[PDB]
DNA sequence: ATCAATATCCACCTGCAGATTCTACCAAAAGTGTATTTGGAAACTGCTCCATCAAAAGGCATGTTCAGCGGAATTCCGCTGAACATGCCTTTTGATGGAGCAGTTTCCAAATACACTTTTGGTAGAATCTGCAGGTGGATATTGAT
DNA sequence: ATCAATATCCACCTGCAGATTCTACCAAAAGTGTATTTGGAAACTGCTCCATCAAAAGGCATGTTCAGCGGAATTCCGCTGAACATGCCTTTTGATGGAGCAGTTTCCAAATACACTTTTGGTAGAATCTGCAGGTGGATATTGAT
């Protein structure tokens, strides 16, 4: 009776759901502190327009999503279905982010 | 205060292709970004092209070559027609 | 006194574009044909994106084009995708695409 | 107050979601720390340029336009925030 | 007689070509390729000799960097032999192949 | 054909300078397609600059401007 | 009448840089110091590369700097390599580099 | 006729740095491409900064920020150091 | 471990393709004093919007157990690519003219530009009007155990 | 294939956050007027670009042989997905204080443009000058058989 989906089934269901929507996936306040912390380490006493924080969040989430697509292609190239740090690294080396 | 935008023109064009379709403000913001972006890219190419040829004037001819270097095949061909058309029509008038 | 836009048969503002070309330091001079041609290309490009986006709106039973529709229109069109290949549309999400080997079963 | 360790606000679940939107089905346990480091670098580079635009304009407030110009310099053009 | 093992001469060649700078594609053949392709865009064109050289230097530097990325993709798969799929993966990721 | 003038041995040499030790047989035709796509893209833009200048001679500078536009800046041929 | 470069303590032509800034349509006006700063910056970068290329020349027992030496100086220097990240130096070749896994099992 | 280039100046700097070292024509050509390339990038950025801030003048201040935006860390420090040094030396010379 | 076939190195030598130097020559520039005009900093200030804090509440993060199945080590072998010798086709190198067509110079008519000066097509804020977000319920599609 | 635990698609329904019209000012276009001038159009010169010819030699192509790489198959440890229980912290809603930005006004250090004078930078001839690419000799290292 304790119903159970096999591993991978819920993951596939998750890909379809997130590929269908457009909302930001990282919690807002936590992302804002991160931005504030990194900025503060460059220059103290900075204020931020709220649309500035959001622009950084849309830019960041698009960048990570596309990095994951490339990472995924690198895992599959290796005959795997699991992404690993080495896949992320190969992708960034080829994209020139650290060639 | 005051700040310009292509919103009314984008809107006029929206009504022409889709009479019953509206547009959210965020999407209009994106359409505005798009127009300014392509404006800069084309003007930028026109600028270099002129300098390369030691020309001090940017004419419809520079905008045209700029469009051929900037847009992919088919969008280029159509943009050119629309551009040539508007210039010719503009010239026949007055 | 007719507008330069109506003389050109355009919806986009010719004079505004003219002025924008002057103030941008692109060259010492701006021919009169330049803004006309540029305003026309811009209007053509926006007409092209709006046709496809309004369509994506219709396919999702919507009457209002939102960023998700602009993204679907651009990413699904070979040429627009390439023209905007290094651009990100806020709130556009991505195209539904799952790699084959990830799918279950066999056959 | 003092801001420290906020990179951890980028949770394992949030990183899963992002990978899902990216079409990823299975994730090794080391992916999360790797992703955090990649995101920190991404933000340091963008925030660094946005802040440089801010200081040049002699202001104390990072505007959406500072970020948009920073993003563009880095060939990461963004539509929807003024540019 | 004498015979070097598979791979030994390959290594030798990498060391030799990574040490020099001359172009590796014969010139005349390259020049025909350039003219042929140009002809499809505008007929009866002429080329400054330096124009063809610029194109050859650009093309070889491009192909050589692509091969390094291709090698990285083959090694990622646990191989030491580059294949069509390696070049494709590298191009897709670079943004040249979508 | 001319594209075939770009020989297997020459493609090997390129690969070698690229640090490649072993090559698959399908690599040569795949490499040719890539080079043709590369030359078409660059030559197309250069000739576009040639025509704009109203010339019949593709200049080194035309090639240099074309490469710069494609984000493949080249030093040594002017500009 | 002395040269603006000597006043700045530069070898690079402050005057030409000044004129180049005006003819480039970068802005309506150019401050007086703009060309000085720019020229100094261009000379410094020029010296930074000549220095490393010169060394590359010497390590190879040659006294004449050739493109190969400019390629070695730029690619072997983390910062210069990034600045010229999307630049191709004609006749520069590449850096000797063989992935370890390709070395023969000793 | 008449092709202007940075060659004689590059050679002058080559002498302060390595008095006994020479340079081939091809190498000189590459250095000239370098100076023009860096000139265009720096000037291009300063141009944009002025426009962003509704200014009509490109002063050493724009050239400085442009340098910080374009040069990797250390290179920027010394470049900005050399620029500041050259303007001071120049601002006090009757 | 012992030869043996080759590849790799170093010191030395020197003709010349390419670099440095004298040299002169001329126009293209660059530098200074002078008159006119203005871009933009300090000084004041109206008023948007940014940082903070309090308060409630449930959407989600965290941490744990459990076991499916993915990743990776190990073994086996078919066959694709590397090495190499043989034959020889084509690229390369260099003298030659014939000419196409960039680069220069002169003429001049179509076409910009800044100041004027009149006029309306945009923009911001207030007024007016509706697509759809979000909640509910039920018919259909999908999964996974047996 | 049969049956149950669940996720998923889908159309009707409806208050509200956000979109689509109405007003009135004000930057900001647009007919004319001169005056100025880009740069197209033509006659003209000569720098290189193309076609032709011709041997030497250096690659390229082909065929043979087999070492060893790639991938198929089998196996198992253990990582990572799925599900659950607990409650923390992000989200949603506003109210307050003011930091700082953006509009307006005032005014001088600084910039554009001649107009005029001087020389520095480009070029090239023809001559002057030389670093280093090849090519040789002999020594030692690398590789791979047995
Ligand atoms: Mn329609
Ligand atoms: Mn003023
Ligand atoms: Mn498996
Ligand atoms: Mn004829
Ligand atoms: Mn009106
Ligand atoms: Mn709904
Ligand atoms: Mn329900
Ligand atoms: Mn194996
Ligand atoms: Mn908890
Ligand atoms: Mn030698
Ligand atoms: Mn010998």
């Amino acid at each position: 009776k304790p119903h159970r989906y096999r591993p991978g089934t819920v993951a596939l269901r998750e890909i379809r759901r997130y590929q269908k929507s457009t909302e930001l996936l990282i919690r807002k306040l936590p992302f804002q502190r991160l931005v504030r912390e990194i900025a503060q380490d460059f220059k103290t006493d900075l204020r931020f327009q709220s649309s500035a924080v959001m622009a950084l969040q849309e830019a960041s989430e698009a960048y990570l999503v596309a990095l994951f697509e490339d990472t995924n292609l690198c895992a599959i190239h290796a005959k795997r279905v699991t992404i690993m740090p080495k896949d992320i690294q190969l992708a960034r080396r080829i994209r020139g982010e650290r060639a | 205060t005051r700040k310009e935008s292509y919103a009314i023109y984008v809107y006029k064009v929206l009504k022409q292709v889709h009479p019953d379709t509206g547009i959210s403000s965020k999407a209009m913001s994106i359409m505005n970004s798009f127009v300014n972006d392509v404006f800069e890219r084309i003007a930028g190419e026109a600028s270099r092209l002129a300098h390369y040829n030691k020309r001090s004037t940017i004419t419809s001819r520079e905008i045209q070559t700029a469009v051929r270097l900037l847009l992919p095949g088919e969008l280029a061909k159509h943009a050119v027609s629309e551009g040539t058309k508007a210039v010719t029509k503009y010239t026949s008038a007055k | 006194a007719k507008t330069r836009s109506s003389r050109a048969g355009l919806q986009f503002p010719v004079g505004r574009v003219h002025r924008l070309l002057r103030k941008g330091n692109y060259a010492e001079r701006v021919g009169a044909g330049a803004p006309v041609y540029l305003a026309a290309v811009l209007e053509y490009l926006t007409a092209e994106i709006l046709e496809l986006a309004g369509n994506a709106a219709r396919d999702n039973k919507k009457t209002r084009i939102i960023p998700r529709h602009l993204q679907l229109a651009v990413r699904n069109d070979e040429e627009l995708n390439k023209l905007l290949g290094r651009v990100t549309i806020a709130q556009g999400g991505v195209l539904p695409n799952i790699q084959s080997v990830l799918l279950p079963k066999k056959t | 107050k003092v801001l420290r360790d906020n990179i951890q606000g980028i949770t394992k679940p949030a990183i899963r979601r992002l990978a899902r939107r990216g079409g990823v089905k299975r994730i090794s346990g080391l992916i999360y720390e790797e992703t955090r480091g990649v995101l920190k670098v991404f933000l340091e580079n963008v925030i660094r340029d946005a802040v440089t635009y801010t200081e040049h304009a002699k202001r104390k407030t990072v505007t959406a336009m500072d970020v948009v110009y920073a993003l563009k310099r880095q060939g990461r053009t963004l539509y929807g925030f003024g540019g």
